[PDB]
């Protein structure tokens, strides 16, 4: 019974616009090749090689960054110096 | 070689082979031009231009290390080998 009203007229969606011509053959591997690529973390998963990749730069780079930063913080005060003066400030 | 190429599209290069038939005709504009670029600007750069050794007198720059020791002298300097 429960259908809507009959005044609705309704009509089928254009795109609008022209049909440009197809100015590329496009090749069904290269497109699933990216499409394998950008969709990539859909099928990541975790292995040993994983592990080393965020081993090294998500704690160990950082790790070794931040031994150089804050050690050497204001150590070196290069304005203008002479032959025999101090080249830190520790 | 001259292998055949397609005239349709323009570069700023010209494209392919450029040989335009009044070659003679533009030349004789951008020589016009190229020769009124360059003594319209040595001119210009005339004034611009100085010679290097013997603009002051040392005596200046003497005097100017004079200012130097009434300066140094009142911020009471050590010399640079001084320990």
């Amino acid at each position: 019974e429960l259908k809507p009203s009959s005044a609705i007229q309704r009509g089928p969606l254009n795109k609008g616009g022209w049909d440009a011509p197809h100015a590329l053959h496009n090749d069904g591997a290269i497109d699933r090749y990216a499409h394998w690529r950008t969709f990539y973390q859909e099928r990541f998963k975790y292995t040993r090689a994983t592990g080393k990749s965020t081993l090294i730069f998500l704690v160990a780079f950082p790790a070794l960054i931040g031994y150089v930063a804050y050690q050497s913080e204001g150590l070196f005060e290069f304005a203008g110096k002479r032959r025999g003066e101090s080249v830190t400030t520790r | 070689g001259r292998y055949p190429f397609p005239k349709d599209v323009i570069s700023m290069t010209g494209g392919w082979w450029a040989n335009p038939s009044n070659w003679k005709l533009n030349g004789l504009f951008a020589t016009g031009i190229a020769v009124g670029l360059a003594l319209w600007v040595s001119t210009a750069t005339l004034p611009y231009t100085r010679r290097r050794e013997g603009i002051t007198s040392e005596s200046d720059i003497s005097k100017w290390n004079a200012a130097a020791g009434v300066w140094r002298e009142r911020h009471g300097k050590i010399s640079t080998g001084e320990a």
